[PDB]
RNA sequence: UCUAAGGGUCGACGAUCAACUU
RNA sequence: CUCUUAAGGUAGCCAAAUGCCUCGUCAUCUAAUUAGUGACGCGCAUGAAUGGAUUAACGAGAUUCCCACUGUCCCUAUCUA
RNA sequence: UAUCUGGUUGAUCCUGCCAGUAGUCAUAUGCUUGUCUCAAAGAUUAAGCCAUGCAUGUCUAAGUAUAAGCAAUACAGUGAAACUGCGAAUGGCUCAUUAAAUCAGUUAUCGUUUAUUUGAUAGUUCCCUACAUGGUAUAACUGUGGUAAUUCUAGAGCUAAUACAUGCUUAAAAUCUCAGAUGUAUUUAUUAGAUUGAUGAUUCAUAAUAACUUUUCGAAUCGCAUGGCCUUGUGCUGGCGAUGGUUCAUUCAAAUUUCUGCCCUAUCAACUUUCGAUGGUAGGAUAGUGGCCUACCAUGGUUUCAACGGGUAACGGGGAAUAAGGGUUCGAUUCCGGAGAGGGAGCCUGAGAAACGGCUACCACAUCCAAGGAAGGCAGCAGGCGCGCAAAUUACCCAAUCCUAAUUCAGGGAGGUAGUGACAAUAAAUAACGAUACAUGUAAUUGGAAUGAGUACAAUGUAAAUACCUUAACGAGGAACAAUUGGAGGGCAAGUCUGGUGCCAGCAGCCGCGGUAAUUCCAGCUCCAAUAGCGUAUAUUAAAGUUGUUGCAGUUAAAAAGCUCGUAGUUGAACUUUGGGCCCGGUUGCAACGGGGCCUUUCUUUUACUUUGAAAAAAUUAGAGUGUUCAAAGCAGGCGUAUUGCUCGAAUAUAUUAGCAUGGAAUAAUAGAAUAGGACG
RNA sequence: ACCCACUCGGCACCUUACGAGAAAUCAAAGUCUUUGGGUUCUGGGGGGAGUAUGGUCGCAAGGCUGAAACUUAAAGGAAUUG
RNA sequence: GCCCGUCGCUAGUACCGAUUGAAUGGCUUAGUGAGGCCUCAGGAUCUGCUAGCGGAGAAUUUGGACAAACUUGGUCAUUUAGAGGAACUAAAAGUCGUAACAAGGUUUCCGUAGGUGAACCUGCGGAAGGAUCAUU
């Protein structure tokens, strides 16, 4: 339609940014940036939205254009910058870093973590390529490209990303037996070991994971997420651990408050 | 534009308009509870019919089937939480046998009457109108409130409406100005 | 302009489409080039995304590479013999890829005097490693003895605006010898 | 000014010969 | 209801190359139509192999309109034998 | 939330329709209209025509500042104008076109372009400037003007760049050619790319060789700090950044694209094919695939399993109304996709438009004019005309939601706010309680309270208000602060009441009522129904088992073809591992029910079906929680205090057509070895 | 040829109906609200109307196909008593 | 009792119909063809290096493809006029008869054909829905 839009209409954003209905007509177009459109989450939803920092959106761009918030070690005074899975959002005022990690119903949990953490960040491997001059490159979920990678470092492999100097300090390989973390579909936000993985060559690759508790869902490798190994994950996991209670244990554990 | 606002119609008007049996009944319910009109009536049987079909949607699924148990726990709860359902009847099938007077019953316009705050229920209609009966530390002025069956406890005046603390009221000062006059001085 | 869309171009069980959605920019084509012969001409074609293609009217010069000992001269080309799709463009010397044409030779004959010095058509001891084996073919080297080597473009000339091309070879020489030999 | 198609005789082709119609 | 015949003109068709009145009446065609066409029909005096009605094709047959075309005309002029 | 009733007869039982009845975010219209919350609204007819005003502009520290612009030893700040950059392709409107088209779900790009964002990436450039090249360049500005008029511009004099055009500095390392070449970009050819990376798969990534280019890139740019060492000079070095730039990847996208699915119509059965229709080769063109176009060649491609044609008062979908179940109908319209900007067509710029608040032309409209000429496009927001049964203010504002730019600041009729508004929806004032007489109730017999409908200091709310919430004073007595809209023969709740009219006037959806005895008209009284709503008209849904798959009927009510054959379609007998036994282990209450594994002669045809799973945006629907005072709603909120704060949420289900993965192997189809060209190692 | 008994197939018939139907009646018109063996054709109140128009067949007569506007509260079936 | 048709009056709705009728809209052959775009050229004047020679270049211009639009013709669709003709319906207690319902006074009806003011009559074949379930 004559270009690209620039326009996010709510109730056509992404519903897991737990958007108010009657706000206005808009939404936070994420702008182009590392993840996606719909599997992001802008610095204006997260500030305003998910810890209240801000009251409106000119208050937002006023807490970022001094410098405060910085995603993944650089400074991202951009309003609708595209935070995603595996960001880490620190603020030295208010000194404090989260991680961008998925809730077991399928938002992005508040999730702090400390710095001695946060330092670095996990990627899944998206593709190996050689680039020009025959230089061999990883390119990761958040669209970085990384030099001369491990070359034991395969597709859908987990690497420690350093965050300050953007390289690989140790890498996870996808197997079974390995922690991951589910980013889409029915089962986003839940945490298992892989069981098995179906190749179906041409089609779609599927992946059979168990989580702690023994139930046993298939997903799409599309959006699963080595995160390390069972019992040692290589980052923190937020306040569920993706468990996925069913409706009648999780009243059961609301009604346990009293 | 933005968001479109949902809205949905709270009664249904009978099928048949002139039945004189369903007019009589409607009109007993109206006299005993001090309706304003056959709407209350029909918005009242129109949540017993919602209530009707869900608890029939449910009590067609298997027994312990996760939908069942969770749906039908959770009206059951807020059932007995309103005091329409007993507390010897969770069951969902006494869900089904309820009735309009069950709801008609936890009207504020029929607790005030029952707790003695009113001389009838036309007594306490005006009277809830008229801001004098609150609920906790709340004026209500609607006659349907459905009682939590904790407000039961709690439903007394307010320290507003002068039959329950600081003000005097209204024509009782004209009336005192006048009898001022009436005194002769 | 011209339109590449399948909008109209009646769909496969003979129905006449109706129109929708006025031509689009992205659905347009150009007019052919129709290279022609000498003094080069090359104008440049702004494409969709910013770029640049580059349409040769009159080109002069080609870059042919031999392919069997792959040296790639730079040469002159005299003119168009032959043409798969139409005979038309023989006769009009009309420039275009997969064009049969005949090509000036005199650079291959001097990088062959200067790497074999075999005397092909009329540091002591490269020639010596180049050894006794150096006999071409007996198809293009009697076309050194008229100075006219026959070659294939393959570049595309509206497109690229360069004219390389290959030289004709074995097969493919003896099949578009008998293409000539016919036609000529 | 060209291009293409449509033949005879002789020994998948080769040699030779020939008239116009499109 | 009459008088009346061998039978009383049927099916059709028509101001028709058959209708006096008559340039019939209505419509169409035109600026204007005794023309043409379509209808109407108590039709001087239409009508059934003295053939009725109709008909594709055909016609140096009679007729009306239209397009083209033009010295037929407006309005004549000029050239050749 | 599975209902019927009145009307054919003297009466009966049916068929059957008409009529009634109920709903409609479903429109109009009539009457009436007190309160709070919510808020549809020129779609229908004319994608008809439009006066006027606004709707797209934009600056940081960080491109260019000698404003004769301001203000307290080159400007040090601000900064009009202008050049440059970016944007104006988003938004908003509308539904005219459009029926395999759009669109929906699902695919592909190993078939391409992609500004921007994000990440990575460039020691190789020279055939007398690099301690920095030119005007070949110009704007704004200064002065001279033409025209009636335009966001018209000429003529002359300067002036810069991150505009334009050129153009060097980086050794060392480094191999091939016979000292030179060797970065990248373009084009071609060849080679490797194995079994030395990837993919299911490549002529992939990538590298190499030989060359080739009307030269691509390889910063001649900017800000704030100035630091360290020192031949103390115009030294050598060194920050944090901004902007720019090649390529790759990423993102926002785009364009094509697989499969399956659209309403009525046969009084549309053949359609397409010279003039591209289906395919092949080659080319051209495109960003790229492709008959997209061209040349040559072949004669194909669709179709009763409905092609092609015609109609649509047809944009598709999410969804809406109604709904026992199944369905029927609707969907211009809050979100997604498409298309258009009076009708066509063409094109500039740009990453992106076949753009119309851009241009060019034609057609139809139509403005101005000094007649020479010039300027247009409300299906953006208001507003006018016209059309109609049918739809609002030429209002305020960027505070919210977000968007755009050079950008924290500016702009935004996007949007929000208010105005109109009985579209629709929510809650629910018009009274309540005593005394006296009479037999719990009757009376213009009377008393004390209560309140908001209003009105209004303030204060909250708001961008500034309005209103709501909260309230000082006022503001109830036939509480005239007076509720209506339809009815009273039946259907269908409610009158042999009174007066009037006399087959008239009229009523009456239908049956009928009215002709001097009217329960039916006009009224009065009384009564009934719903009620701030009620009636009427049209449409549609249920009723309708009167469209029937569930689920109709066809002897006589409408309906079995005159009869038989017969293609498509639909349908089609039975039969192939059953039955013992041993285990492990689940779920519910030793039992029941469900598995999985072994033995018992026993451990990769093609489909349908079905289980499970992923998918099927949000909104909507069902639905969990939550005292918005209840409610419609909304996704909130809750818990304690004198903190310098703790905490739960914004579930879940369904879309069962098509595709995908998986378990089952009954049902139904299909194939096996018969001239053995069969199986086994 | 006939008689008796049985049997298959056929034209029918008599009685009774579990059953069906509005009934007349029906061994199918039954096995139908306890509604599904397979399959073709037809009807959707009465008229206008098997009309007009178009198509097609026919020598013609006509056949096949086949509306709409408009109109109407009945028309119709079986049976009962007069 | 019920009832059928012609004819006559009134009103309404459709139909046929000379007029090579009319209007509007869609598609389209042919002709002409604006405009931009690509292309063959062209060279005002605008500066540069030395009359030698280059660069930028407006008007104009050739040929193409894309093609609006107009004219003519064809075709389709939808409205619409029309002398006259021929129906249907409604109303009307008009005229003529009495065709059907009883054996309706000739049983009725179906197909077909012919005839007659009108219902109808008649021939041939058929049906009982007949006025006969019946002659071993
Ligand atoms: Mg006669
Ligand atoms: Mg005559
Ligand atoms: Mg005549
Ligand atoms: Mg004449
Ligand atoms: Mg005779
Ligand atoms: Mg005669
Ligand atoms: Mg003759
Ligand atoms: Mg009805
Ligand atoms: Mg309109
Ligand atoms: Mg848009
Ligand atoms: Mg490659
Ligand atoms: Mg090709
Ligand atoms: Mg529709
Ligand atoms: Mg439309
Ligand atoms: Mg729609
Ligand atoms: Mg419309
Ligand atoms: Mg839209
Ligand atoms: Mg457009
Ligand atoms: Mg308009
Ligand atoms: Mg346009
Ligand atoms: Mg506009
Ligand atoms: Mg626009
Ligand atoms: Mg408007
Ligand atoms: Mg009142
Ligand atoms: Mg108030
Ligand atoms: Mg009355
Ligand atoms: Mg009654
Ligand atoms: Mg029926
Ligand atoms: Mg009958
Ligand atoms: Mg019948
Ligand atoms: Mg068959
Ligand atoms: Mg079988
Ligand atoms: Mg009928
Ligand atoms: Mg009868
Ligand atoms: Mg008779
Ligand atoms: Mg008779
Ligand atoms: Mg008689």
């Amino acid at each position: 339609a004559r270009g690209p839009k620039k326009h996010l209409k709510r109730l056509a954003a992404p519903h897991h940014w737990l958007l108010d209905k009657l706000s206005g007509c808009y939404a936070p177009r994420p702008s182009a940036g590392p993840h996606k459109l719909r599997e992001s989450l802008p610095l204006i939803v997260f500030l305003r939205n998910r810890l209240k920092y801000a009251l409106n959106g000119r208050e937002v761009k006023a807490i970022l254009m001094q410098r405060h918030v910085k995603v993944d070690g650089k400074v991202r005074t951009d309003t609708t910058y595209p935070a995603g899975f595996m960001d880490v959002i620190t603020l030295d005022a208010t000194n404090e870093n989260f991680r961008l990690v998925y809730d077991v119903k399928g938002r992005f949990a508040v999730h702090r973590i400390t710095d001695e953490e946060a330092s670095y960040k996990l990627g899944k491997v998206k593709k190996v390529q050689l680039g020009k001059k025959g230089v061999p490159y990883v390119v990761t979920h958040d669209g970085r490209t990384i030099r001369y990678p491990d070359p034991n470092i395969k597709v859908n492999d987990t690497v420690k990303i350093d965050l300050a100097s953007g390289k690989i300090t140790d890498f996870i390989k996808f197997d079974a037996g390995k922690l991951v973390y589910v980013t889409g579909g029915r089962n986003l936000g839940r945490i298992g070991t892989i069981v098995h993985k179906e190749r179906h060559d041409g089609g779609f690759d599927l992946v059979h994971i168990k989580d702690s508790l023994d139930n046993t869902f298939v997903t799409r490798l599309n959006n699963v997420f080595v995160i390390g190994e069972q019992g040692k994950p290589y980052i923190s996991l937020p306040k569920g651990k993706g468990i996925k209670l069913s409706i009648a244990e999780e009243r059961d554990r609301r009604r346990a408050q009293q | 534009p933005r968001a479109p606002r949902t809205y949905s119609k709270t009664y249904s008007t009978p099928k048949r308009p002139y039945e004189s049996s369903r007019l009589d009944a409607e009109l007993k319910l109206a006299g005993e509870f001090g309706l304003k009109n056959k709407k209350e009536i029909y918005r009242i049987s129109f949540q017993l019919s919602k209530i009707r079909r869900a608890a029939r949607d449910l009590l067609t699924r298997d027994e312990k089937d996760p939908k069942r148990l969770f749906e039908g726990n959770a009206l059951i709860r807020r059932l007995v939480r309103v005091g329409v359902l007993s507390e010897d009847k969770k069951k969902l099938d006494y869900v089904l046998a309820l009735k309009v007077e069950d709801f008609l019953e936890r009207r504020l316009q029929t607790q005030v009457y029952k707790l003695g705050l009113a001389k009838s229920v036309h007594h306490a209609r005006v009277l809830i109108t008229q801001r004098h009966i609150a609920v906790g530390k709340q004026i209500v002025n609607i006659p349907s409130f459905m009682v939590r069956l904790d407000s039961e406890k709690h439903i007394d005046f307010a320290p507003t409406s002068p039959f329950g603390g600081a003000r005097p009221g209204r024509v009782a000062r004209r009336n005192a100005a006048r009898k001022a006059e009436a005194s002769g001085e | 302009g011209i339109s590449r869309d399948s909008r109209h171009k009646r769909s496969a069980t003979g129905a006449k489409r109706a129109q929708f959605r006025k031509k689009r920019k992205f659905e347009l084509g150009r007019q052919p080039a129709n290279t022609k012969i000498g003094a080069k001409r090359i104008h440049s074609v702004r494409t969709r995304g910013g770029n640049k293609k580059y349409r040769a009217l009159r080109i002069e010069t080609g870059n042919f590479s031999w392919a069997s000992e792959g040296i790639s001269k730079k040469t002159r080309i005299a003119g168009v013999v032959y043409h798969p799709s139409n005979n038309e463009l023989v006769r009009t010397n009309t420039l275009t890829k997969a064009a049969i044409v005949q090509i000036d030779a005199t650079p291959f004959r001097q990088w062959f005097e200067a790497h074999y010095g075999q005397t092909l058509g009329k540091a002591e001891r490269k020639w010596a490693a180049r050894a006794a084996s150096a006999k071409i073919e007996s198809s293009v080297e009697s076309q050194f003895s008229a100075g006219r080597l026959y070659a294939c473009i393959s570049s595309r000339p509206g497109q690229s605006g360069r004219c390389d091309g290959y030289i004709l070879e074995g097969e493919e020489l003896a099949f578009y010898l008998r293409r000539l030999t016919a036609k000529k």
